[PDB]
RNA sequence: GGCCGCAAGGUUAAAACUCAAAUGAAUUGACGGGGGCCCGCACAAGCGGUGGAGCAUGUGGUUUAAUUCGAUGCAACGCGAAGAACCUUACCUGGUCUUGACAUCCACGGAAGUUUUCAGAGAUGAGAAUGUGCCUUCGGGAACCGUGAGACAGGUGCUGCAUGGCUGUCGUCAGCUCGUGUUGUGAAAUGUUGGGUUAAGUCCCGCAACGAGCGCAACCCUUAUCCUUUGUUGCCAGCGGUCCGGCCGGGAACUCAAAGGAGACUGCCAGUGAUAAACUGGAGGAAGGUGGGGAUGACGUCAAGUCAUCAUGGCCCUUACGACCAGGGCUACACACGUGCUACAAUGGCGCAUACAAAGAGAAGCGACCUCGCGAGAGCAAGCGGACCUCAUAAAGUGCGUCGUAGUCCGGAUUGGAGUCUGCAACUCGACUCCAUGAAGUCGGAAUCGCUAGUAAUCGUGGAUCAGAAUGCCACGGUGAAUACGU
């Protein structure tokens, strides 16, 4: 805004791992207000996919955290009727917000029985490299790869 | 754009109601369809006599009617020959034993109503309105009040395109609440039309 | 409004309270479940007879000052534009504008 | 026409005819695809929708005997209307009235009312018994019924471009003026410009200006913290009894109720600043810099809306443009648009069991308990003019089981049969219940809307209007997000 008065809000810790990151992911994942609902999914697909990596749900979330978060992204800026494509890196909770965003909506776009289903199998894709989440992330470096001569 | 009434946004703080009796939901509708009946017969009569404001009260079974004037000797009458008849008439009409009390109006010039009822008349007694409305703030302002605003709108002097025209001295905080202002209207049928009077006066902070 | 629909509201008054015992003597026969269908059959019969005036359901609730018959409300008595005019004088008891 | 020139042309130089102006400089606004400095869900950053389907509702058009009238870029289209079967009703067809459906004046026969009968769709016409009085100088005055004339009554008929009153909008934008003085022949100017600063013509400093008014802010309501008084129908910490029911005896601690106070003021600390106004941060505190929300709309603009709330000038009709009654219409239907509701499913559908609210209404009213009915409901019938009784089990949520991606155990339009209730009367044209049926619809082209926090999104509850008739309007709580680098 023209003002430049806001600061940041509270958030508070997951139930039962004592950690925010999975609260935003929480929230993310939640509609209509239902928290309840988006809070077992979650924990039932984290669980599932602990069983089927041994690792744990913490270090295996991160780890597919790491392999979707983007560096660098483009901006438009209107010239003379077309735009220039300028290319602007990316703050770390920016970072992580782009990250669980597009794998959240990845996940929803999926066949499965299940919507705990479907976040473990994609999220269990993307631990290594295999979804549609990590084929945005490619396009949109491909995409800031092309229009370097424009970066001051 | 449009300005709130003076008179309604005080009532809580600074001014008066003209009703001050209780009832239920099986009397409020007959008890304000008497009042008006009653209020309209005393103004009716009671023209020349410059009333200003008529208080109903009901302490039980019965009304009170308060008459505030600036003539009181000739509402009286001769001895209360008037009062009596005037009580009879108001006890016919509401149903109820009645009893009047007149309250003489001090100083009629600092009273907004009395004021709009005087430019009337002169309007219809075919005189310039810029006469009569530089008399009113003159007479209003010898008298001490700290502010007076008066405004006349409508077919002015029977020319074709109607208009308005006000004047205006001392203060006139229409903003602050607490501020004591005495608002009121009157309308004059001309040969040509109606034409409309407001008044606001201002006395005191509180 | 027109002078003809408060002279019809005061007629329709006179006739509804004039004939309101007789109506609910004939509606409490006709509602009653133990009688003889006959009695139901004259009841429903003579019911008709009456001037259909008489219905408190054909009154029409209007100001008691200018007659509009849109806006009305039961406290007062009188439509938006009289309630607002009246309680802006200070002529209601106990009214004032309202913010919460 | 003359003179000059190779030519292009140069130079000297008229008239008829036509109009009431054409023109210079400066003043106040408005505008610029001119320049600076700011603001706003205005972009950017995000979430959810509309435009496609079915249905509700308003409008345009067409049709009709009539589909009554008005609003009709933003600022008309769930608008007047907070609720059209009869009434409402203002429109159509038919049947009737003429001082009259509604007031005053004069003359005459007069109680007011209560049952009645025939003809008629009713309006109305005629007839049959009955009280025929009440203060009353026994002169009656008269609550109030019928007849006869006119002076008159009546008009939702026209003109919002003749008007009052009231409302929309720019816009809750920070602006709009005046007295005296001074400057200019004058329209006008200064003040109100300049440097900082603010949400603000907010404040400080300088200044041919010195002062003042309407605006801004404050005074008003509600919410968040604590204190004092009173304890019923409200409360139960410490004690006694219990049928486990604050149920009883009891208590005035606590929640709560409603009256009166304290509290937040850039008040204190540090730094910058022009020692100023102010700005950045910290302590204490329930709350920090306008804490949150509402009320409050300057001078004016749009010949904006309203003669159908009402009032009113002028015009118009008076056996009719006024009045009464029955039936119909305002609900039509090849089509086009606005605002909504319900969906297209597994973050879900269905079955069983169980937690946690707020606010409000009630006497031609709200109606428990018990009995009958699968059901809407029916019968009998306590309590309540209410912190006491009724409305009136909150829903989403939670645990268990099933369905396992199918036009389906999704969706509930249309249609047939049988009923309930309100109301003289549900054909046109009401709401609701039961059984049967089971349409389009798999996320919507070009376009387009709202929102910055207890907000969006989603889930329930109450009220006005009202005999009956909300998916609309106005209110109340549960759960509860994403994002804002910047101009
Ligand atoms: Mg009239
Ligand atoms: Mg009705
Ligand atoms: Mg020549
Ligand atoms: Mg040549
Ligand atoms: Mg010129
Ligand atoms: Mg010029
Ligand atoms: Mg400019
Ligand atoms: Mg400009
Ligand atoms: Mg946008
Ligand atoms: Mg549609
Ligand atoms: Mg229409
Ligand atoms: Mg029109
Ligand atoms: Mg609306
Ligand atoms: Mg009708
Ligand atoms: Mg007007
Ligand atoms: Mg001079
Ligand atoms: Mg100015
Ligand atoms: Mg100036
Ligand atoms: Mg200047
Ligand atoms: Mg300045
Ligand atoms: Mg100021
Ligand atoms: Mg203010
Ligand atoms: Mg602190
Ligand atoms: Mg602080
Ligand atoms: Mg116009
Ligand atoms: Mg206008
Ligand atoms: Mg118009
Ligand atoms: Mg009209
Ligand atoms: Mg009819
Ligand atoms: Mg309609
Ligand atoms: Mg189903
Ligand atoms: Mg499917
Ligand atoms: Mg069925
Ligand atoms: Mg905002
Ligand atoms: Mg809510």
């Amino acid at each position: 805004p023209r003002r430049r008065v806001i600061g940041q809000r509270k958030i508070l810790p997951d139930p039962k791992f004592g950690s925010e990151l999975l609260a935003k992911f929480v929230n993310i994942l939640m509609v209509d207000g239902k928290k309840s609902t988006a809070e077992s999914i979650v924990y039932s697909a984290l669980e599932t996919l602990a069983q089927r990596s041994g690792k744990s749900e913490l270090e295996a979330f991160e780890v597919a955290l790491e392999n979707v978060r983007p560096t660098v992204e483009v901006k438009s800026r209107r010239v003379g009727g077309s735009t220039y494509q300028v290319p602007v890196e990316v703050r770390p909770v920016r970072r992580n917000a782009l990250a669980m965003r597009w794998i959240v909506e990845a996940a929803r776009k999926r066949g499965d029985k299940s919507m705990a289903l479907r976040l473990a199998n994609e999220l269990s894709d993307a631990a290594e490299n295999k979804g549609t989440a990590v084929k945005k992330r490619e396009d949109v470096h491909r995409m800031a790869e092309a229009n370097k001569a424009f970066a001051h | 754009g449009q300005k709130v009434h003076p008179n309604g946004i005080r009532l809580g703080i600074v001014k008066p109601w003209n009703s001050t009796w209780f009832a239920n939901t099986k009397e409020f509708a007959d008890n304000l369809d008497s009042d008006f009946k009653v209020r309209q017969y005393l103004t009716k009569e009671l023209a020349k006599a410059s009333v200003s404001r008529i208080v109903i009260e009901r302490p039980a079974k019965s009304i009170r009617v308060t008459i505030h004037t600036a003539r009181p000797g000739i509402v009286i009458g001769k001895k209360g020959e008037d009062v009596e008849k005037l009580r009879k008439v108001v006890a016919d009409i509401a149903g109820v034993p009645a009893q009047i009390n007149i309250a003489e109006v001090r100083k009629p010039e600092l009273d907004a109503k009395l004021v709009a009822d005087s430019i009337t008349s002169q309007l219809e007694r075919r005189v310039m309105f810029r006469r009569a409305m530089k008399r009113a703030v003159q007479n209003a302002m010898r008298l001490g009040a700290k502010g007076i605003k008066v405004e006349v709108s409508g077919r002015l002097g029977g020319a074709e395109i109607a208009r308005t025209e006000w004047y205006r001295e001392g203060r006139v905080p229409l903003h602050t609440l607490r501020a004591d202002i005495d608002y009121n209207t009157s309308e004059a049928h001309t040969t040509y039309g109606v034409i409309g009077v407001k008044v606001w006066i201002f006395k005191g902070e509180i | 409004a027109k002078q003809s629909m408060k002279a019809r509201e005061v007629k329709r008054v006179a006739l509804a309270d004039k004939y309101f015992a007789k109506r609910a003597e004939l509606k409490a026969i006709i509602s009653d479940v133990n009688a003889s269908d006959e009695d139901r059959w004259n009841a429903v019969l003579k019911l008709q007879t009456l001037p259909r005036d008489s219905s408190p359901s054909r009154q029409r609730n209007r100001c008691r000052q200018t007659g509009r018959p849109h806006g009305f409300l039961r406290k007062f008595g009188l439509s938006r534009i009289k309630v607002r005019e009246a309680a802006m004088r200070g002529e209601i008891p106990g009214l004032k504008k309202a913010s919460w």
